[PDB]
RNA sequence: CCCGCAGAAGAAGCACCGGCUAACUCCGUGCCAGCAGCCGCGGUAAUACGGAGGGUGCAAGCGUUAAUCGGAAUUACUGGGCGUAAAGCGCACGCAGGCGGUUUGUUAAGUCAGAUGUGAAAUCCCCGGGCUCAACCUGGGAACUGCAUCUGAUACUGGCAA
RNA sequence: UAGCUAGUAGGUGGGGUAACGGCUCACCUAGGCGACGAUCCCUAGCUGGUCUGAGAGGAUGACCAGCCACACUGGAACUGA
């Protein structure tokens, strides 16, 4: 592939318009602490089936709707 | 069009041009592609004065490139090989 | 204290007030004489300065000092002013440029002219 | 609580020596031990030993020179709160050489002296001289 | 090589009956140029009196610390009352910069190409002092071996 | 630019002799050097450490005759060049034509050396160097121009030049009226009587 | 840029000198006049006011004002503090958050490694070269301590399992 | 300043653009954003870099170069690559 993230999914309620998270660590630039800094990404998914709490593979693509540049691969994992 | 042309970062009285590639449209010593070349008017008998990559320049040429009445005089005088 | 604490809330720089709003930064500005006083100063010392209130060019009504020794300023003249208090006018924050638009030079002086704007007497 | 081991070790030692004490105990762990070895390894305490199976002790053997003790300085440098990982060539050199830092690295528990000769870096444990 | 200069000479007040009666202090430093140092302070009613009166106590008072050629071995913080000092090697250029006043010390001791400064309060009676502990608590940088090695 | 004024009144407050009047006479008296570079002259200046750090190069300056600006400059230069910082300055300061042309002994004293080279009266690797502070180096040339040469000062500066120590990194002629600077003087060579490490020390804080 | 010409001829001023801070005397004045970056000088011997002579520092500039950083470890990440000096909420419980004993496996996000691309030129720095020197101009390196992709490593941290 | 949001968030189709696209429309879903700071308020062209500092930092964005934006103020399109 050309790059791809996971993340958590944290919202399937709606048509297509699954968005995911994206926790990551980083050191603060000023204090060397690593803390979380989370990204959430308006995804595709046709036939709606990733479901909330599943862990997902993801794609960025096109953009498909305003919002959505994203496209997903494949799922990893449900019922949490 | 692209065009390679000397560019002018000399000092009152004492030019000495910067030959670049870049877009013909651009400020003289403005935005370039790469530089190319330079040449020291004044240089003297000295050493050198014209230090000119011919290597990219005519690759560029080709590319689609033009060249300044003043630069391709620079040419026809460095000879090219010897 | 801590790593989260500093993250949290980061440290900050106090910044500064000046001691002189001769208002933006400014080397120093014209104004028109108020009023011409001469009060007395502070604890230790006895004296009668003279001084002056000066409405600036950029608004501010400010009162500053007159240096030297005489001077004709009156109400409505002219006059530049410049950074620096004079401790022993507490509230006077301002010195008067010698010298400048209306202002005289200090007659006779002949130490430390430039200050006090005296130009060089004839050699 | 006891949210940091590794700071109970460096300080049970540190301790335990100001107080001319020879011998030293604390609950073990992989970790606790591979840097007993350095410790070990590089000379700043006699030997180790773990005691036990079900609840493993770490037991330490303290080292003392003329009066003073081998351990002139003891300190954490990364740390739950605030964690510290240096690249290769920005792995710190203690006591411009003498003395040294315990140092984790994809290949193990080890000294500057050694992940610069490895050539990698890691999480710089603590310092030690 | 017997090297030596004061510090810092000050006045100090005593207050009775009759008034104030002041004196002074003297803080000096003596060095051989190759380790061994000391300081020493002496106070007296008089200001000469009191400048000897001290250069002598630091002739005893005198400590030695193991230098590395013209410079220490590693970096050296040190720190009495409210003074906590630092000094730092130099791969010398020209070096000896640093908060004279420790500069002091720093040269009669024999170091020749350091860079210091003193943090906290510069109270010359507890810089001077600070930094001769600072050089003190530094160790042999091969007894270190002493130490290890083994 | 240059100090232009009584130039013994610098030696006399800087205690020492600095060659201004370096032409005839020696070992100054004739004079009065020491006991009163002005009205309370005689008093002793039990002067503080900031007093000798500044008074070393100030004499140092007083020497080659240089100002401010141009000194502070050779210390920022100095510093810069790699190895000690106090050398380098030396270095730099003797490296000036109008000191070699006076060391040389094309002239008395360094300002009329000096007066010598402002005159277009003088010649690297041939061509004329007006310019008191032209940087000379290894195997450099300097020689009088023809056009005024053995003319009366440089007749008697040539000769006591030899009164002089004489150098050693260059070498004169006073035939040709030519000198080559061989090598850029050690520290060794030159001073005893001026301590850089002060004008260090002052140029460091 | 070069050559001749005349005459030293046309070319020095500003701040300071009580301490910090390099530089001291006299005269005037007398808590007045006035000085003052800070401390503080002035009521009859003022090195602190004003003038003078002398001196110190700069010099075609010199001072004054304004302005940023510095020293200031005085917002302390490097690098600080909270018993009596500024500073522990009157006390508890606890959500979020932060942190978390110990073992094995797996994971490989943090972390670490390498490779690759990229990080405009100028600038800064190093060695040069060019203007009488210099400022200035200029060849070439170095540096851009960053970012991104891929591949690796798995001690530590994170996830997962027991 | 603790809530914000109706083309708002997403879907389906037509239209549309040099092009992907709530760009537009109709219909459907009830979504979307937010204490890792939304919304609101205040200030502001960003950068390479500049000055300072041993550094880390702090301060700053004239002159040179790059990007953006504006052209008396608001709005609009026409011509044309
Ligand atoms: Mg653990
Ligand atoms: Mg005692
Ligand atoms: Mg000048
Ligand atoms: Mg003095
Ligand atoms: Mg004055
Ligand atoms: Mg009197
Ligand atoms: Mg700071
Ligand atoms: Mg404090
Ligand atoms: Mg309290
Ligand atoms: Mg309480
Ligand atoms: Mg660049
Ligand atoms: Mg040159
Ligand atoms: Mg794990
Ligand atoms: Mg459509
Ligand atoms: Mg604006
Ligand atoms: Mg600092
Ligand atoms: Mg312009
Ligand atoms: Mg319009
Ligand atoms: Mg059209």
């Amino acid at each position: 592939k050309i790059r791809t993230l996971q993340g958590r999914v944290v919202s399937d309620k709606m048509e297509k318009s699954i968005v995911v998270a994206i926790e990551r660590f980083v050191k603060h630039p000023i204090y060397g602490k690593f803390i979380k800094r989370t990204t959430k990404l308006h995804v595709h998914d046709e036939n709606n089936e990733c479901g909330i709490g599943d862990v997902v593979e993801i794609r960025e693509c096109r953009p498909l709707s305003k919002t959505k540049s994203w496209t997903l691969v494949r799922v990893v994992e449900k019922a949490v | 069009m692209v065009t390679i042309r000397l560019a002018r970062h000399g000092a009152k009285k004492r030019p000495f041009y910067q030959v670049v590639v870049a877009d013909s449209r651009n400020a003289r010593n403005g935005r370039f592609i790469e530089r190319v070349g330079f040449f020291n008017p004044i240089a003297s008998e000295k050493e050198e004065g014209t230090r000119l990559d011919l290597d990219r320049i005519a690759h560029w040429v080709g590319q689609g490139a033009t060249i300044s009445d003043r630069v391709a005089a620079l040419i026809k005088e460095v000879n090219k090989a010897a | 204290a801590t790593v989260n604490q500093l993250v949290r809330k980061p440290r900050a720089r106090k910044v500064a007030k000046s001691n002189v709003p001769a208002l933006e930064a400014c080397p120093q500005k014209r104004g028109v004489c108020t009023r011409v006083y001469t009060t007395t100063p502070k604890k230790p010392n006895s004296a009668l300065r003279k001084v002056c209130r000066v409405r600036l060019t950029n608004g501010f009504e400010v009162t500053s000092y007159i240096g030297g020794e005489g001077h004709n300023l009156q109400e409505h003249s002219v006059i530049l002013i410049r950074g620096g208090r004079v401790k022993d006018l507490p509230g006077v924050r301002y010195h008067t440029v010698r010298g400048a638009l209306d202002c005289s030079g200090v007659k006779d002086r002949k130490q430390a002219r430039s200050k006090y704007g005296v130009k060089r007497p004839k050699a | 609580s006891m949210q940091d081991p590794i700071a109970d070790m460096l300080t049970r030692i540190r301790n335990g020596q100001a107080a001319n004490k020879a011998a030293v105990t604390m609950p073990s762990s992989k970790l606790k031990v591979a840097i007993a070895n350095v410790l070990k390894e590089e000379g700043f305490i006699e030997d180790f030993k773990v005691e036990g199976d079900t609840k493993p002790e770490l037991e330490l053997t303290l080292k003392y020179f003329q009066g003073k003790a081998v351990v002139e300085s003891i300190q954490r440098v990364s740390r739950p709160g605030l964690r510290i990982y240096k690249r290769k060539d920005e792995l710190p050199k203690v006591m411009a050489g003498l003395g040294i830092a315990v140092v984790s690295t994809s290949k193990g528990v080890m000294t500057d002296r050694a992940a610069r000769q490895a050539g990698l870096g890691g999480e710089i444990i603590c310092y030690v001289a | 090589e017997l090297q030596e200069k004061l510090i810092a000479v000050n006045r100090v007040s005593k207050t009775v009956k009759g008034g104030r009666i002041f004196s002074f202090t003297a803080l000096t430093v003596v060095g051989d140029g190759n380790g061994r140092v000391g300081f020493g302070y002496g106070k007296a009613r008089e200001v000469p009196a009191a400048i000897q009166k001290a250069m002598e106590k630091a002739r005893r008072n005198m400590i030695n610390v193991a230098l590395n050629n013209g410079t220490l071995q590693h970096p050296v913080k040190g720190v009495h009352t409210g003074s906590r000092v630092f000094m730092q090697p130099a791969s010398e250029g020209t070096g000896i910069i640093a908060g004279g006043a420790m500069r002091a010390v720093l040269e009669v001791a024999g170091v020749h190409n350091v860079l210091a400064k003193a943090y906290g309060s510069t109270n010359p009676i507890n810089v001077v002092r600070a930094t001769i502990d600072g050089l003190e608590n530094m160790n042999s940088p091969e007894m270190v071996a002493a130490k290890r090695g083994k | 630019a240059r100090y232009l004024g009584p130039k013994l009144k610098l030696s006399r407050r800087e205690g020492t002799d600095l060659f201004l009047k370096s032409g005839v006479r020696a070992i100054d008296t004739k004079c009065k050097i020491e006991q009163a570079p002005g009205q309370h002259g005689a008093r002793k200046p039990r002067l503080s450490d900031y007093g000798v750090q500044l008074r070393e190069k100030q004499k140092v300056r007083r020497i080659y005759g240089v100002l401010e600006r141009q000194f502070r400059n050779y210390y920022k230069e100095a510093a810069r060049l790699k190895g000690n910082t106090g050398e380098n300055l030396l270095a730099l300061l003797e490296g000036r034509l109008d000191n070699v042309v006076y060391r040389m002994g094309f002239g008395a004293t360094r300002a009329e050396a000096r007066q010598l080279v402002s005159h277009k009266a003088i010649m690297v690797n041939g061509r004329v160097v007006n310019i008191a502070s032209y940087q000379v180096s290894p195997n450099d040339v300097v020689s009088i121009r023809e056009k005024a040469k053995k003319q009366s000062r440089v007749k008697a500066a040539l000769e006591l030049a030899e009164q002089r120590e004489k150098p050693t990194w260059l070498e004169v002629d006073a035939g040709k009226m030519e000198g080559t600077f061989k090598r850029k003087p050690e520290r060794s060579d030159l001073s005893a009587d001026i301590n850089e490490h002060l004008i260090v020390e002052l140029y460091s804080k």
